[PDB]
């Protein structure tokens, strides 16, 4: 039937098997976040909590759940020739900025251009995003004396700090055409970056539970 | 200067022009021929009996 | 790479006592082991086996119930423990590492050995002289014959030849009977038909002098020959 | 002997009859549906989906086989098939139950794993673990229903072969309490467990701010409940059979609602079987003379 | 700037002309006469499994029983396709791993994704685990495709629109390859190794010689770009597939695509392509999920290896033709007979 060689060979074969599921099952628990983000929107200052020419990977455990972050922003290449590799990310943090207004060349319109692609895109329909709206202090300090016109040609029914945030989140959370099957987490770090972390925790649970709600099939 | 890369498509495309041109019926002459060459040799167009395949049915 | 066993020493007929042996540069975790006896004067003889990750545990009937072999691969260590010793138990014990996978060479490695002093069905292999007459640059060849034909349905011949110098572990020449082992001069060649193999030398250098011995794979209760002997 | 003809005459068993009919037709094509689609696809058969699986072999095994013999011997008010076929009958009949239940069970134990710990459901239903719930469902049916082999007879009050009531009744209202605690509390606890996970998870989000969860938790126990807790409960109550007909057939009626249904919950709403049995459709009868 | 502008307008025409120049008759016409091939059914005659996510690539050893398959869970599996074993399982750096490479001579493998590095594995160790050889670095992008030419010397495409030829006992790539105007996607070397074509995503190929180490030929006709190059076997033409949806044929000496292998039903692009041993069939896994046979002298649409859940992805014929590999999207690969 076989030789002892080949049962031999068949042993180790099924210790490698063994070898990749235990590794498999360990690769599903881990939390996978794709970090995006215009050139100078955050994701520098972002990493730099969550620290605590290619993709650069940085891994980080908190509350007893592993997070491996993917900041790809490095990469000056064909975006649409590697962006599938991610299909199965748990979540895609955004971060832009909001001193952006006045910085024409208009790159707030650019960053919602960014948003769109990332919502709308054939691999992340079922992939939530984790929007972070960061410098808010820049933000506050200047929407008193450069108001959402500038940038937009309708604004909020006043130029007013809170209405101004919550019209710019009411934009972006506008531009998600799959609102049935993603959800769009949004985040408003004025540099109070200690909740920031919280916070990814937070939403990815709300993520990892709306995914297994899904394979169970109580959703 | 912004000239040089006008300059290395030419260096490059003058070359192209100078390149070695054969007629294609002649290629496709070679292609059938060594199609037809090898058939015997190509497992897959020419599925081989059970006493010669490795991939034995299980 | 390195094997060294320890525990040497005398013993007393009917007791028991441990074998040990270090394992070192290379990964034993993944390595399967064996131990091989030889008697103070007479040929090798495979004692036990035991498979990587301990899934197969294959003894000698010689020796089955009374040895038991083990492994601790977080100290890449292998112990043999042995109970009710027998006279005919005195030998040296040399242990061999063994990776089985498509192309890999088993019996590649052997340690030093551990002498121990007791006090006072299977495929049998043949060879054909224990002694042969060579000198320097001349063109030596060694026979060997088996109660079964080797040649398994896949087609592998599965015949070992190694190689001892006086005094040295017995090292792997080649394994299947037709492939030479890393670091193997080119000197050395093998063939055979199933059921009558050779191995031949050209070019006879020092050093080549010593003990060849075979050895079948195709079934566990592992065979040697009586081994043959070149001298100048 | 083997006539059940009413001792106070109602004409309910047609009634019987045609909902014993449709729990015939809905259960076996849900039941075989769902087996084509975890069959065919091994990506579907996952460790979880095994115990739907399992849950999904059980109710055919009801739905097919054993239905129809309620169907008929409801028209007839009288047992048309051999009298020792009955005692296999009813004992199938019960295991079929026992292994609904427990796979039930087993479902709700997975689904809050999955949910309030997921570093657990790998380790509790390992490859060794799911090959051993799902043997020891079958396993633990057959030994709790065997040994009233000699019990099993045409019970009149249910015009069907069952386990007498009056002379098993110590060791089978044991048993029939054991299920009811056991299927009741693990399925309600589980569930109420499960909507409270999600309820914190999406409340401690909802902090930073500048569903159908529930109604599925509340579908699934009402179901059981419905499903089994007037048979079993009736039969407690009701050791020495004094209950008047047609509530002892209505109850009994009722335990067919999960051959049907439960393809349906566990079934029909999950994403993966209801995915997996659409790329089938739409990739045409390949999935038959091909693959 | 005008002048050199022009300048390549015309040399861009000179080379038309003489295209169309020495396209006298074209292979369709060529091949009227021969007989089709019949149909090509195929079984899957052994299922790989135990890949966790997508395959990304794979590629036959010169032995035609060993494969090595790359995964994005971060795992590189040599498998033996006779038996079905693990022969080795290597965990990767950087689970990205977009490409693989088996050496010719068995003893080593390569692998490189979006980490822009090509890692090279030796096989072959005393200590019997295997281990990097080598990390080779220096392109400004993804690595698209390695391929060996010998245990020293290997070649790598990658999304930076360069390609470069490496000595991996000195670590530092000895030739670049420059010219391409896209991310260079895919990159097959000649049977004799001397030339290697690469396919970028400006929709052009380009051959190039290793030792002289600039472009010979420039080859366009796909609308999209390409992702997939392989040699017909005789070295005098390779087959290309892109996201245009179909797969074409060039000729090196001929200079211009002799035929296109376009389709009805087919709308999306191709992934992978192969020839068979005798060059007679052609085969390409597409986004469908739905590997294709055409016959290659007449582009008839020969066969399909319908069987993956997920987007193909990589494909392979052994080097003596015995059997095609076929690794997909589902983390399965699939050979066919
Ligand atoms: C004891 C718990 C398991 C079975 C509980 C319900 C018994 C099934 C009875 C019903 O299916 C058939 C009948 O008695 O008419």
């Amino acid at each position: 039937t076989l030789s002892a060689e080949d049962k031999a060979a068949v042993e180790r074969s099924k210790m490698i098997d063994r070898n990749l599921r235990e590794d498999g099952e360990k690769a599903a628990r881990e939390v996978k976040l794709l970090l995006l983000g215009a050139g100078e929107s955050g994701k520098n200052t972002i990493v730099k909590q969550m620290k605590i020419t290619g993709i650069v990977e940085t891994h980080f455990t908190f509350k007893d759940l592993h997070f491996k972050m993917f900041d790809v922003g490095a990469q000056r290449s064909e975006r649409k020739k590697w962006i599938h590799c991610f299909e199965g990310v748990t979540a895609i943090i955004f971060c832009v900025a909001l001193s952006d207004y006045d910085l024409v060349l208009n790159r707030m319109h650019a960053s919602m251009k960014l948003f769109d692609s990332i919502c709308n895109n054939k691999w992340f329909t079922d992939t939530s995003i984790i929007l972070f709206l960061n410098k808010k202090d820049l933000f506050e300090e200047k929407i008193k004396k450069s108001p959402l016109t500038i940038c937009y040609p309708e604004y909020a029914g006043s130029n007013t700090y809170e209405e101004a945030a919550a019209y710019i989140q009411c934009q972006f959370e506008d531009l998600n055409k799959r609102k049935d099957t993603k959800e769009i987490y949004t985040h408003f770090t004025c540099s109070t970056d200690t909740k920031n972390v919280q916070f990814v925790f937070d939403a990815v649970t709300d993520v990892i539970i709306k995914n297994n709600l899904k394979d169970c099939g109580l959703f | 200067a912004s000239i040089a890369q006008a300059r290395k498509l030419v260096e490059q495309l003058k070359m192209e022009a100078n390149i070695d041109r054969i007629k294609v019926s002649k290629a496709a002459a070679d292609l059938m021929a060594y199609c037809e060459a090898h058939a015997k040799e190509d497992p897959l167009l020419t599925p081989v009996p059970a006493s010669e395949n490795p991939f034995r049915e299980k | 790479v390195q094997l060294v066993e320890s525990g040497g020493g005398l013993v007393q007929p009917g007791g028991s006592r441990k074998l040990s042996c270090s394992a070192s540069g290379f990964a034993f975790s993944s390595f399967g082991m064996h131990w091989v006896r030889q008697a103070p004067e007479k040929g090798l003889e495979w004692v036990a086996y035991i498979s990587s990750g301990s899934g197969t545990i294959y003894y000698a009937d010689t020796v089955k119930g009374r040895f038991t072999i083990s492994r601790d691969d977080p100290k890449n260590t292998l112990f043999l423990q042995m109970t009710s010793l027998r006279s005919e138990d005195t030998a040296m014990y040399y242990c061999v590492r063994s990776i089985y996978y498509y192309g890999s060479s088993p019996f590649d490695f052997w340690g030093q050995g551990t002498t121990l002093t007791v006090s006072s069905s299977d495929i049998v292999m043949t060879q054909a002289t224990s002694s042969v007459p060579v000198t320097p640059g001349e063109s030596v060849s060694i026979s060997c014959r088996s109660s079964k034909s080797l040649l398994h349905s896949n087609g592998n011949t599965y015949l070992y030849w190694f190689l001892q110098r006086p005094g040295q572990s017995p090292q792997l020449l080649i394994y299947r009977m037709s492939n030479l082992a890393s670091g193997v001069p080119d000197r050395f060649s093998g063939s055979g038909s199933g059921t009558a193999f050779t191995l031949t030398i050209s070019r006879l250098e020092a050093e080549d002098v010593g003990v060849y011995y075979c050895m079948q794979h195709l079934e566990y209760p592992l065979t040697f020959g009586a081994g043959t002997k070149l001298e100048l | 002997n083997f006539s059940c003809y009413h001792e106070s005459v109602l004409g309910y068993r047609y009634v019987a009859v045609s909902w014993g009919v449709v729990v015939a037709v809905t259960g076996t094509v849900g039941n075989v549906l769902t087996l084509l689609a975890l069959a065919i696809q091994p990506k579907l058969r996952t460790r979880f989906n095994l115990l739907i699986a399992n849950l999904t072999l059980a109710d055919l095994l009801y739905c097919t086989l054993l239905q129809p013999f309620s169907v008929d011997t409801y028209l007839h008010l009288h047992w048309r098939t051999g009298a020792t076929f009955c005692r296999v009958f009813g004992l199938l009949l019960f295991a079929s139950n026992s292994v609904s239940i427990l796979t039930l069970c087993l479902i709700a134990l997975g689904r809050y794993l999955l949910i309030a710990h997921p570093k657990l459901f790998p380790q509790v239903f390992s490859a060794k673990g799911i090959v051993l719930a799902l043997v020891s469902t079958w396993v633990v049916g057959v030994a709790s229903f065997a040994p009233l082999w000699p019990i099993y007879i045409l019970v009149p009050v249910v015009c069907t072969c069952s386990f007498d009531r009056i002379r098993g009744r110590p060791y089978t209202t044991i048993l029939m309490g054991i299920y009811f605690v056991l299927g009741l509390s693990s399925v309600g606890i589980f569930y109420c467990l499960i909507h409270r996970q999600v309820k914190r998870a999406a409340q401690a989000l909802d902090q930073y701010k500048l569903g159908k969860v529930t109604r599925m938790c509340f579908a699934v126990f009402l179901c059981f409940a419905l499903s089994y807790i007037p048979f079993l409960l009736l039969n407690i109550l009701d050791a020495r059979v004094q209950a008047p007909r047609v509530v002892h057939m209505l109850a009994a009626n009722l335990t067919w609602l999960n051959g049907c249904i439960n393809p349906v919950l566990y079934a029909a709403m999950n994403r993966q079987f209801r995915q997996a049995y659409g790329s089938i459709l739409k990739r045409g009868p390949r999935s038959f003379h091909r693959l | 700037l005008d002048q050199l502008r022009q300048e390549a307008e015309q040399l861009k025409n000179q080379i038309r002309d003489a295209r169309k120049a020495c396209a006298d008759a074209t292979l369709s016409q060529i091949t009227n006469n021969i007989d089709p091939v019949g149909r090509i059914q195929m079984r899957t005659r052994r299922t790989l499994r135990g890949h966790l996510a997508k395959i990304y690539a794979m590629h036959w050893g010169t032995d035609s029983r060993l494969l090595v398959s790359a995964s994005q869970d971060g795992k590189l599996i040599i498998w033996d396709s006779y038996t079905t074993n693990k022969v080795h399982a290597i965990p990767l750096r950087s689970s990205w791993v977009m490409t693989c490479a088996y050496a010719p001579s068995g003893n080593y493998v390569a692998c490189g994704g979006l980490d822009n590095i090509c890692s090279i594995y030796n096989l072959k160790t005393r200590e019997g685990n295997v281990r990097v050889s080598r990390e080779l670095a220096g392109h400004t992008g993804y690595l698209s495709c390695c391929r060996f030419l010998d245990d020293n010397q290997i070649v790598t495409s990658s999304g930076d629109t360069t390609c470069a030829l490496w000595d991996i006992e000195t670590g530092q790539q000895t030739t670049t390859f420059t010219g391409h105007t896209g991310d260079v996607m895919s990159l097959s070397l000649a049977p004799d190794t001397r030339l290697f074509v690469s396919g970028a995503c400006d929709a052009s190929a380009k051959l190039w010689d290793v030792r002289e180490g600039m472009c010979r030929q420039t080859f366009t006709g796909h609308e999209s770009d390409i992702n997939a190059i392989c040699f017909f076997p005789n070295g005098n033409a390779f087959a290309t597939g892109s996201d245009d949806a179909t797969c074409r044929l060039f000729d090196l000496r001929a200079d211009q695509e002799l035929m296109t292998y376009s389709h009805d039903n087919i709308i999306c692009g191709i992934t992978s392509v192969s020839f068979s041993k005798s060059g007679r069939l052609l085969l390409a896994g597409y986004d469908d999920f739905n590997c294709n046979v055409w016959d290659a002298l007449k582009a008839d649409r020969a066969g399909v290896l319908a069987g993956h859940d997920n987007r193909v992805s990589c494909l392979g014929v052994t080097d003596d033709g015995m059997a095609v590999a076929t690794g997909s999207w589902d983390s399965f690969l699939k050979i066919w007979n």
